[PDB]
């Protein structure tokens, strides 16, 4: 049975003192739960709304609707490719190539051992330093089919 | 109000409303699907297109949304340009693209609205080639059916469940073109009106399983007009019949009553009329033999018996008509007819008449309560026994919204802006119950006290509001800090609401609420005053009047009474069992008349089968003092020719005839309509109600099949080759076949059901209205019995005084249950599911001191009967109080009020 | 950016520029850094609205406008980052400095830039006017060698 740790309580209940409305801090408290969890529970969604006082249906809306909000089991470390057009024009196809032969999966999955989540994102905001990928929350760009294996190794 | 230019022809509109309503109250045929005359325009589905011109020299406008653009002075649009036309084709055709090929098995077919847009775009050729998107359904409770494949995405249900009936368990998930339309996980829907769903839903994704079981096409279901019989609010129904079974209850558009929404009670409790094990022909216990004898036989043997009789007394029913009740009364005599309702019942549905018939104040219809700008709900679980009041008080809440978009000049059909300028903004409302209510979600204010100190509140509410009125003494500092934000959430108000009833089962909460809307008049408000009783005609019964149950049980206890006629009552509701059971035993002889077999008829020497609403024709009069005609939807006798169910008016004229003449009269309703008039003047509107059996339209009558009916020469081959004769109606204007007029233009008030051509979805009532979201074009069928008075009544000067627990007395406090609490829909056998198992609810502080927790069996006796219910623990329950679920078999309404006494752990 | 604007902030604050009485001023203004989730649809201005009062970020209708009726039902602006860091230097160095930037109809200067195999890419902040020319040659250093134009979104 899902319950939000005490830290997690008071996280999503200081982002409701930024707002008027406390469902405005609905967003945030998806990520706080996430943040602890890897993604959100499905048990988190009821309770995020008992926190929030709204309807558990539109606490799942809103989570999804946005896409970092993870509602399904995600690996230890995350990786998202840029596939918007410019990176394209660089080649984040080889980078995505090399990504899935390194990691034996495919776009949208995770690994046997659930240490990487192949997962394609839109623009990073980086396109003058393209191809651009992002591991966890630290980004990499200027990417080439060859640095791939080691780069991953970092994220043990 | 506005001048516009449609396709050249110039049109008088409203400026206050959108091109889409405007056209479509033209007559004009403008394809839509994510606007709803009640839900307000969005701009979803882009389908309502129209080419707009700045002037008359434009030959080069825009593309625009009829239902987002106001209907201005001065507007040039054109519907027939062909862009606008290639536009609203490919909206279609982009709808169609991932639409599944389930025609054949949907139970939408012949009423989708998709399917009839499809058709009026003109799009049958599918260029698309590529892969349809799928999605997994999810299980809606026993009611409601999921097939999301056959969604639009109009966003209609989450406006309608979340936004108009304030729903919490739909919603809308996923992004782009993966959005899905359900509950946040499978489970039932919890919302008492999510039944309305099958009808908001222009597409199959919701549908109705009630029907799914015997499913028939619109084109094959036999029509009537008919009024629900689940509760008092009497909102009109279009039940519909095929094979000689009701298959499915649709809703009638009244513009002044249930517009557009019906509860799920009424749209889903009908199976009783189904049940196998009804009566169909007249029976006689000889002894230990039953014998079958027919309406001729019946009614010569039950009048030998009855010329005999020292006195024949008959006990009526809330649930029987004006005119099955007074025919009864003429069969027995005033003096003999008694209501079979207990004594206080009786004392109270009598003082929610006086007030609404001698109070001085206004009774509002169901759909004007969306107007009040403050509601007082004292003791009445509304959403638990008139559900649509409790629907329209939460309209009538959202009012502040529309105040307040109104002063920034937002339209008042742009429902999105007028959501984001009010916020979480609300008219005030204030409920009372024994504990918690389905309201307080968006009551200011919910007391939960004993009903004596509901009262009392009430009383205070009134001292404040007029020193004049009686005082009460005791109110704690606490409450009058609260009484006070009533006081001026009321005062404060301009048109303010006070809702009572005889549910609470205290006569004190009616006087409470009858003193102060006498005080808010008084200070010169445009108060308004709503009773809410617990039967179809219990309003009815109430006008017509007579001896209580308990005096009728006593004429056949002393033995002075030896004939008892019982209409459609068991009496164990009314009465205690033993009592009843034991002084029927006592009688000569015992008549029942019901259409449903009840516990009685076991020990009644003769059983008349009764039809029910569904079989027979009458009036029944609603809380609001509205007398509503159904008409019987199909002839009992059509399959099976040995059935002999007969309207219970007819069965008592007939006897009554027989009785005095030794021949059999089975009258035309008019008649005994005419009879009732002339005998009470009070029941005289009942009349007018609606037309006779000799209006004709241009000549024809009323028809109650669709024209494409199919099976005329195969549907009883079965039973014959040769093809039965047109069952024949001399009661209506209806005729049992097609060959009528439904035409939406004609003259009328009563419209069996909704179909135009191109319109062959629940959207075809547009075309049946003055303005789409407005009244029948001829008037809203339906006459309220009394007006106004221009005088009120005196305060009731009699405060209780505040509850005191008794050790070993329990006071019996009453929890109804939109699923559960009446009495033919819990026959209903889809009921069972939602129904709630049986309990008994103490405050945890009284489960403690008895030593019990949930789910401990707990013993107590009432009419010296020991009974064992599970424990529940309600804290919001005051101590001294016991709940136990009223209606349900065994707890009968009565024992609101009552106490029980040894209440100890089980075995 | 997130740990940066939110240490900015702080400065500030503690600076006396941001909080209660600014400046001895009796303005109260305070900031808030709101993080996003994922969608593009929020950067539209009433989709921003609904995604940061904690709903699905669908776009909303104009009229009404979101400066009467907009976050909260209550009067609203959405300014983009750049368009609010070139209020600054006009509030420093006067509206005539500001309109002699440059002599295009589109006054002020704007952080323009060239991307996509090009042999410098990146941005610079250029007032308006200067052809695309001038930016993929002059700035970009033209196409990458062995690489010919075809064709270049704005
Ligand atoms: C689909 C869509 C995406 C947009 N994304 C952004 C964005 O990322 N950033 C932005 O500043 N404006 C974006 N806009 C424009 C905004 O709606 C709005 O015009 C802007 O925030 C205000 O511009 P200004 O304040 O610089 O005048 C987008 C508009 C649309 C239709
Ligand atoms: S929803 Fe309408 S169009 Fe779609 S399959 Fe069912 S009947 Fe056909
Ligand atoms: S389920 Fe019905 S009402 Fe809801 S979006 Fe789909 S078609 Fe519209
Ligand atoms: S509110 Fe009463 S009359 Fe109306 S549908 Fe429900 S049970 Fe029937
Ligand atoms: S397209 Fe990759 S960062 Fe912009
Ligand atoms: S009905 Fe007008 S946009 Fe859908
Ligand atoms: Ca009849
Ligand atoms: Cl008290």
């Amino acid at each position: 049975a899902f319950e939000l740790s005490a830290a997690e309580r008071e996280a999503i209940e200081h982002e409701m003192h930024h707002y008027e409305d406390p469902r405005a801090a609905s967003i945030e408290a998806l990520k706080i739960v996430q943040k602890q969890r890897g993604w959100v529970p499905d048990g988190a969604i009821h309770a995020i709304a008992d926190v929030l006082g709204i309807p558990a249906s539109d606490v799942e809306g809103v989570a999804t609707f946005y896409s970092q909000i993870f509602r399904q089991p995600v690996g230890r470390h995350v990786i998202r490719y840029c596939d918007s057009v410019p990176c394209h024009i660089n080649g984040y196809q080889g980078i995505q190539a090399a990504l899935e032969k390194k990691l034996n999966i495919k776009p949208g999955q995770t690994t046997f051992d659930g240490r990487f989540t192949l997962l394609p994102t839109c623009c990073l905001g980086n396109c003058d330093k393209g191809p651009m990928m992002m591991i966890d929350e630290d980004t990499h760009a200027h990417l080439t089919p060859e640095a791939i294996p080691e780069l991953l190794e970092r994220y043990k | 109000m506005a001048t516009i230019h449609v396709d050249g022809k110039e049109y008088e509109v409203n400026g206050a409303d959108n091109l889409l309503e405007a056209c479509l109250s033209l007559g004009l045929d403008i394809p839509y699907f994510c606007w709803h005359p009640a839900l307000g325009s969005v701009g979803a589905c882009r389908q309502c297109a129209v080419k707009q011109y700045q002037n008359a020299e434009d030959t080069r406008g825009r593309l625009v949304m009829s239902c987002m653009t106001p209907a201005s002075d001065g507007t040039f649009i054109s519907i027939d340009d062909e862009e606008a036309k290639q536009f609203r084709e490919s909206v279609v055709e982009w709808l169609m693209t991932n639409h599944p090929h389930d025609c054949p098995v949907c139970e939408e077919g012949g009423n989708c609205h998709l399917q009839d847009m499809t058709v009026m775009t003109g799009h049958s050729f599918r260029r698309y080639r590529f892969t349809k998107r799928t999605h997994r359904n999810q299980d809606l409770g026993p009611f409601i059916s999921h097939e999301m494949n056959r969604c639009i995405a109009c966003y209609r249900c989450v406006r309608y469940y979340k936004d108009y009936a304030d729903g919490t368990d739909l919603g809308v998930y996923g992004a782009h073109d993966n959005v899905y339309f359900g509950r946040p996980e499978d489970g039932t829907l919890e919302s008492e009106f999510s039944g309305n769903l099958v009808e908001i839903c222009p597409t199959g994704v919701f549908t109705d399983k009630t029907h799914s079981e015997r499913y028939n096409r619109k084109w094959d279901m036999q029509f009537a007009p008919s009024i629900c019989q689940q509760c008092s609010i009497g909102c009109n129904i279009s039940p519909g019949e095929r094979y000689g079974e009701l298959r499915r209850i649709e809703n009638r558009y009244n513009g002044t009553v249930n517009h557009y929404f019906l509860c799920d009670r009424g749209r889903f409790g009908y199976g009783y009329v189904n049940l196998k094990d009804r009566p169909r022909q007249p029976v006689q216990r000889r002894g230990d033999d039953f014998i079958t004898l027919n309406a001729e036989q019946a009614m010569q043997g039950a009048a030998d018996i009855l010329r005999q009789s020292k006195k024949v007394i008959g006990i009526g029913s809330p649930r029987a008509s004006v005119e099955s009740n007074f025919a009864l009364r003429e069969l027995v005599g005033e003096e003999n007819f008694y209501t079979g309702i207990a004594h206080g019942e009786q004392e109270r549905l009598q003082l929610a008449l006086k007030v609404l018939r001698e109070g001085g104040i206004y009774t509002p219809a169901l759909r004007e309560i969306e107007s009040y700008d403050a509601v007082l709900v004292l003791g009445e679980d509304v959403t638990q026994t008139g559900a649509r009041v409790a629907l329209a008080v939460r309209q009538a809440v959202k009012g502040k919204a529309r105040e307040m978009a109104a002063a920034q000049k937002v339209a008042d059909w742009q429902i999105a802006a007028i959501l984001n300028i009010g916020q979480r903004a609300k008219h005030p409302l204030f409920v009372t119950n024994v504990d918690d209510t389905r309201l307080d979600d968006i009551a200011a204010w919910t007391y939960r006290a004993p009903v004596e100190d509901q009262a009392r509140l009430g009383f205070a509410i009134a001292h404040a509001l007029d020193n004049s009125a009686p005082a009460v003494d005791g109110i704690e500092p606490e409450l009058q800090s609260k009484i006070d934000v009533i006081v001026q959430a009321l005062a404060g108000a301009k048109k303010p609401l006070i809702i009572s009833g005889t549910n609470a089962g205290s006569l004190e909460v009616i006087q409470a609420a009858a003193n102060v809307a006498k005080a808010l008049k008084g200070r010169g408000a445009d108060v308004g005053i709503t009773m809410i009783a617990r039967s179809v005609n219990s309003m009815g019964l109430g006008i017509m009047g007579g001896g209580s149950l308990e005096e009728a049980l006593t004429e056949l206890e002393t033995g002075r009474a030896d004939a008892v006629v019982v209409l459609e009552n068991d009496l164990h509701r009314h009465a205690s069992a033993i009592r009843v059971n034991a002084a029927l035993a006592k009688a000569p002889l015992v008549m029942v008349v019901d259409h449903q077999r009840t516990a009685i008829m076991e020990n009644a020497h003769l059983v008349l089968s009764a039809a029910s609403f569904a079989e027979s024709d009458g009036t029944v009069i609603n809380n609001e003092g509205r007398a509503q005609r159904f008409f019987q939807v199909y002839d009992p006798a059509y399959y099976d020719s040995k059935t002999v169910m007969l309207e219970s008016w007819r069965w008592l004229h007939s006897l009554h005839s027989t009785l005095l003449s030794r021949e059999v009269d089975w009258t035309q309703l008019d008649h005994v309509i005419d009879a009732v008039v002339a005998k009470i003047p009070e029941l005289a509107g009942i009349k007018d109600a609606a037309p006779d059996a000799t209006f004709r339209i241009r000549g024809q009558k009323l028809a109650r099949e669709p024209h494409r009916y199919s099976g005329r020469t195969a549907m009883r081959a079965n039973i014959s080759v040769h093809e039965p004769r047109q069952p024949q109606d001399i009661d209506t204007m209806f005729t049992f076949s097609m060959e009528g007029n439904n035409q939406p233009t004609a003259h009328r008030s009563q419209v069996p059901f909704a179909w135009a051509p191109g319109w062959n979805s629940p959207q075809a009532w547009n075309k049946f209205q003055d303005e789409v979201g407005g009244k029948l074009r001829f008037g809203d069928p339906g006459v309220r019995l009394f007006e106004t008075s221009e005088n009120g009544l005196d305060y009731f000067t009699s405060v209780p005084a505040r509850f005191q627990p008794q050790d070993g007395k329990w006071r019996i406090a009453p929890y109804y249950h939109l699923f559960g609490s009446d009495e033919l829909s819990q026959r209903a056998p889809v009921f069972q599911s939602r129904m709630p198992q049986p309990y008994i609810k103490l405050n945890p502080a009284d489960a403690a001191k008895l030593g019990v927790n949930a789910g401990t069996r707990v013993s107590f006796s009432y009419d010296g009967n020991t009974v064992t219910l599970p424990v529940e623990i309600a804290e919001g329950l005051t101590a001294g109080q016991v709940g136990l679920p009223m209606g349900m078999s065994g707890i009968a309404p009565v024992l609101a009020g009552a106490h029980l006494e040894d209440l100890k752990e089980a075995q | 950016a997130a740990v940066n604007l939110r240490r900015a902030i702080a400065e500030a604050t503690e600076a006396g520029l941001l909080g209660k009485n600014i400046m001895g001023t009796g303005f109260d203004f305070e900031l808030f850094v709101h993080t996003g989730a994922g969608r593009y649809i929020c950067g539209e201005e009433t989709a921003l609205i609904n995604s940061l009062e904690g709903r699905r970020a669908n776009p909303r209708s104009k009229p009404p406008f979101p400066a009467t009726s907009g976050a909260w039902g209550k009067p609203t602006c959405v300014n983009n980052v750049e368009t609010l860091c070139n209020v600054p230097a006009i509030l420093a160095n006067g509206v005539e400095w500001y309109q002699n930037i440059s002599k295009s109809k589109d006054a002020g200067t704007k952080l323009m830039g060239f991307s996509g195999r090009v042999k410098n890419p990146g941005l610079w902040e250029l007032p308006f006017g200067t052809t695309a020319r001038e930016i993929l040659e002059d700035y970009a250093g033209g196409m990458r060698d062995g690489l010919k134009f075809k064709a270049w979104q704005p």
